């Protein structure tokens, strides 16, 4: 419209209405140029990592991206309380993004004193992938997301992809994608971008842990009149076979026939936060749960969803069991325990198989007069008819949504780092400096410029969810678990700015506190 | 200041192999394209193979294509010059090379990509190579 | 607390000749953020080069300094008598605790 | 509008009519960057004071705000001179507030001296709270209104709350905001 | 008053100073260093006894 | 010019709690962190305390954390290091830090918010500390 | 129009209908004197 | 490979005289990017000039160059002493194998 002229206004709000919450946020962005407008073959070589579990072939290119997909972008801690201790379930709905008040700025830098200076005819380009026609990156829990803290500036991250390789090289059936193959838009400093996002159904996330557990659904007075085997043998001696049947009923609850078992369960390693109870060896990678494709070998993280740990022993956890969270100013590499946040999922342990335990025992062989009854244990099992579970818990700090791949089959498409899984997910939205050239030569040559004027961008960026709400309705008569603060004094509040201004998360805040029957 | 310090180098026999490795310190490593330049007794510079800042391009001279493979660390800081199949003519000084130019250069207000192969401003002191 | 290891202990090497020291580091120092210092026999210790390149006011500009990653180099061109000292890398970059490195000895 | 069209008169009138009198005051102000934008929590300690009758807890932000409420930001001393010798009381009934003429500016610093030159793309932002959610200051009579005489320019002080505190720490019960 | 005159907020919109040209995760803690300026016109009516 | 002059530091018995107090001048004490560092005789520097230019937040090493408390008093420009349970290993000298940055800096267009911890720009002299 | 309105958007494409093809190509380019 | 060849081959002048050096290419020389070097006995190569009249950083004054297509020439004015050494011109202009030339000797 015009440079003297604003595009759009802040807003960062939620709206509490009904069985439905509305969240806007605002933050402020900043975009480089990247690869100072290039595209690159990236792989495992031009990084220099040798390992076959580790090559990868792929594509680095000048674009950013835009990531809201943790629930902090949109949810204050006070906000996500009022959402925990209410609701027995949410679920996205629809979506609205804009992007307004672009500022294209050059840079001058003559003695290592950078000049900066306003740009007025500069663009910068923003399309979204309505059709899913690019690799997917939204969906990997990477960083780069809007920050939780509404004054924070953000940098937009740069887009990246990988496709097949076979160690660092590539085959016939590898793609390589331009994004400027694709329409854009192209915003000047009066420029605005808008454009809305219907979610398609997804399950309401179950945000309630289960009051009751799946071995004990009977009613304790009642027999059963079903009977169990109760004895093999008479006595001491030889030749006591029998066969005696009792009733299983109050006194004996764990021979009881029942309708539904627990869930499906690949056995993870146990680790201890004391560690003179871990053993003496490097087994991190060497005890670690993996699968394999194609000759490489993945670890299975966080994998499927299981109780972190049995009743009583909060000290342990699944190696690569739980999502792990970094406390605020924690380093990249080798940080201590007490740097991070590890997240447990013990609220599921009534549905869900323990992520350490065996599933159980199976009989091995056929008894005889000749061969006692042996039993082997269940490292790993998969659905079975009659299993019922809970998927994994979201947090704060969490992811929300994944793209489910394209594939022929998926059985139970949750995404596995938790949250909601879809077929057509919030599409990618992609944006880039369009580069200047600086002055080409005065005689013509055939090459593409190599020579650009140095800019960077800015701007306001306003997304906006509503998000359908799942009120409890229980007839419970005691008070029920809340999540909350605690009064005791301390030297800073928690989920707020320090002295130096770094605002901090202090813990992982999961989504499951009120209670249902099973 | 920038330092080109190679070692590896020797006498040995015809037919053998022998793998030149080069350190580098006083700039940013993965920024530049590295050069091995050759000078036998009593004549003038061969320059060898060079390789691209991202390694994914080397090139060879044309008498020593297929015998040698030039290759480089970028964590490491290191530069490597493979040989096989060793001759009477491969006898030399050996010396590793920095370009000029980074990939990326920034003056005044332009920002400029430098991929293609420049003069070389930095060289180590050379190890000798008897076959 | 990640360590930085100067592999020259104890070096000698005669005045007028280029000086080449490395500090290694375990892990990657964020943002290159290490510093060089230099320590005098009964004197308080004096800062060089802070970040990787970046050299201090009142410093002789014959010092120089490049890192990145996990190595580090701290070079003195047309040595003197007066750079004859024990020297230090820190790294701030990290989080606290900063530690030093080990310290290294130029011999005359 | 546009840039090189003016978004405001100036208006500086008092009009007695009757029963009622309608002040208005326009003034010059400037708004710097308050802690290079960031939130930070100030307490005693962080000002040194160790006192348990000064005891303190709460936080500094980057905005600033506007105070009009003192009596002489609306009245030449004439004009009250005019109100006191004529009137048994007075009382106010409406309000009406202007921002107009904003003008950002870039200050780059080379050797000492400044140069200032127009920002034209960069932006203020600016909002009432009109449901009285967050901590009311106006009323604890600060310093930084708009001045007594029209000509001075005046600098728009720096918004800052205080929460529960016990010596120089926060309690669980102590709220913080961000704007 | 229980409802008082409202508290009028006014900041400047922070403007990043150019950002490094590989990703990093932190807040970016650059600025250009600005001010702002202009016209306040503030109007009452008041009722006379 | 900076200067950083500490007192205080002497000789005591193990298990006792001493005090260091430093006096600084020349600069604004209340944007500039400060740290604590001691040298044993015949060893290393070792870096023991850092503090926030605020003073909200201090931090130590691990091996005397716990033991040392670091504060400083803005307005009188000093800079305290208390010691309790002292040890054999502990004496040490101990050293004034003061960061080389200031927690904002204005550098032509640009103004940085520095809050972390920073190399020292400048040292008090040392005073010995004996158990 | 104006200085800080864009005038052009970026188009590269291309449409497979039937007996017919369209192709749309969107190129930056550089005018010396 | 296209080649360099240099027009004087174990020159001799005697010390304050100018020396002009003409290094002859068979094809044109993409864009300039020729590069002339200084080299002594037993002594690592220097980089003098680099493209067409592009004086590196750490070099005499002294020192120039010009050139297009397939001429270019290096120029030493007010010669002295140091300057006895063999020169070499580098052609980097087009694809690899960078070639230099033949090489050309300056003597007393």
């Amino acid at each position: 419209d015009g440079v003297g002229s604003s595009s759009g206004n802040w807003h960062c709000d939620s709206q509490w209405l009904g069985d439905r919450v509305i969240t806007t946020s605002t933050r402020t962005w900043a975009l480089p140029t990247y690869n100072n407008h290039l595209y690159k073959q990236i792989s495992n070589s031009t990084s220099g990592g040798s390992s076959n579990d580790n090559a990868y072939f792929g594509y680095s290119t000048p674009w950013g991206y835009f990531d809201f997909n943790r629930f902090h972008c949109h949810f204050s801690p006070r906000d996500w309380q009022r959402l925990i201790n209410n609701n027995w379930g949410f679920r996205p709905k629809r979506l609205n993004f804009k992007l307004f008040n672009i500022q294209v700025k050059e840079v001058t830098d003559n003695n290592g004193v950078k000049t900066i200076a306003n740009n007025l005819t500069s663009t910068v380009q923003v399309f979204t992938d309505s059709d899913y026609q690019l690799p997917y990156v939204l969906g990997s829990a990477h960083e780069g997301c809007l920050p939780p803290f509404p004054a924070d500036v953000f940098m937009i991250p740069q887009y990246g992809y990988l496709t097949l390789n076979d160690g660092s090289q590539a085959v016939g059936r590898s793609s390589f994608y331009c994004l400027e193959y694709f329409p854009s838009q192209m915003l000047r400093t009066g420029n605005n971008f808008q454009f809305s996002y219907e979610f398609e159904n997804v399950p309401f996330h179950s945000s309630y842990a289960h009051s009751q557990s799946l071995d004990r659904l009977m009613n304790p007075l009642i027999d059963q009149y079903l009977y169990y085997l109760s004895k093999t043998i008479n006595g001491s001696g030889q030749n006591q076979q029998t066969l005696k049947f009792s009733v299983a009923g109050p006194s004996n609850m764990a021979v009881q026939g029942r309708n539904y078992i627990p869930g499906p369960s690949y056995r993870q390693q146990r680790v201890s936060t004391t560690v003179t109870q871990n053993n003496n060896s490097e087994f991190a990678w060497p005890g670690a749960s993996s699968w394999a494709l194609n000759g490489r070998n993945s670890l299975m993280n966080p994998g499927p969803a299981m109780a972190s740990h049995k009743e009583g022993e909060d000290r342990f956890f699944p190696l690569s069991g739980s999502l792990i969270f970094g406390k605020q100013g924690t380093g990249r590499d080798n940080v201590d325990a007490d740097k991070v946040m590890i997240t447990n999922e013990e609220e599921i342990k009534t549905t869900n198989p323990v992520a350490t335990e065996s599933y159980g025992q199976v009989a091995t062989n056929h008894q005889s007069a000749q061969a006692q009854a042996q039993t082997g244990w269940v490292q790993n099992q998969g659905i079975l008819p009659g299993m019922v579970w809970q998927d994994r818990d979201v947090y704060l700090q969490g992811p929300i949504w994944a793209k489910i791949p394209h594939t022929d089959g998926n059985f139970h498409p949750s995404p596995l780092m938790g949250g909601f899984g879809m077929k057509h997910p919030p599409p990618q939205i992609l944006i880039k400096n369009t580069p200047v050239p600086a002055d080409p030569p005065t005689a013509f040559n055939k090459d593409k410029l190599n020579s650009f004027i140095t800019q960077y961008s800015t701007g306001q960026v306003s997304v906006e969810i509503e998000w359908e709400l799942q009120k409890e309705n229980s007839k419970r008569w005691n008070p029920e678990i809340q999540y909350t603060s605690n009064y005791y004094k301390s030297n800073n509040v928690e989920f707020a700015v320090n002295t130096e201004g770094v605002y901090s998360e202090p813990r992982p805040i999961g989504t499951r506190y009120l209670t249902r029957n099973l | 200041e920038v330092q080109l310090l190679e070692s590896g180098g020797g006498l040995v026999q015809p037919g053998g192999s022998l793998r030149l490795s080069c350190a580098a310190s006083g700039f940013t490593f993965s920024t530049y394209a590295m050069n091995w330049v050759r000078q036998a007794p009593g004549k003038g510079l061969e320059w060898v193979a060079g390789i691209s800042a991202s390694g994914g391009s080397a090139y060879y001279v044309d008498s020593v294509e297929g015998r040698f493979t030039i290759s480089r660390d970028n964590s490491n800081n290191m530069l490597y010059l493979q040989m096989n199949s060793l001759r009477a003519e491969d006898t030399a000084v050996y010396y590793c090379a920095k370009a000029v130019y980074a990939i990326t250069m920034v003056r005044g207000s332009i920002t400029t990509n430098y991929y293609h192969y420049y003069a070389m401003d930095v060289w180590g002191q050379g190890t000798t190579v008897t076959v | 607390e990640i360590v930085l290891t100067q592999s020259p202990g104890t070096l000698s090497l005669s005045p007028g000749e280029r000086a080449t020291l490395s500090c290694r580091a375990s892990q990657g120092v964020s943002s290159n953020y290490l510093a060089w210092y230099q320590q005098k026999p009964g004197q308080a210790p004096r800062l060089l080069i802070y970040d990787a390149s970046n050299r201090a006011t009142g410093i002789p500009d014959r010092f120089s300094g490049s890192g990145s990653g996990t190595d580090f180099t701290l070079t003195i061109s047309r040595l003197e008598p007066e750079d004859f000292a024990v020297y230090y890398c820190q790294q701030y970059g990290s989080s606290p605790p900063l530690t030093f490195g080990g310290g290294t000895k130029v011999q005359i």
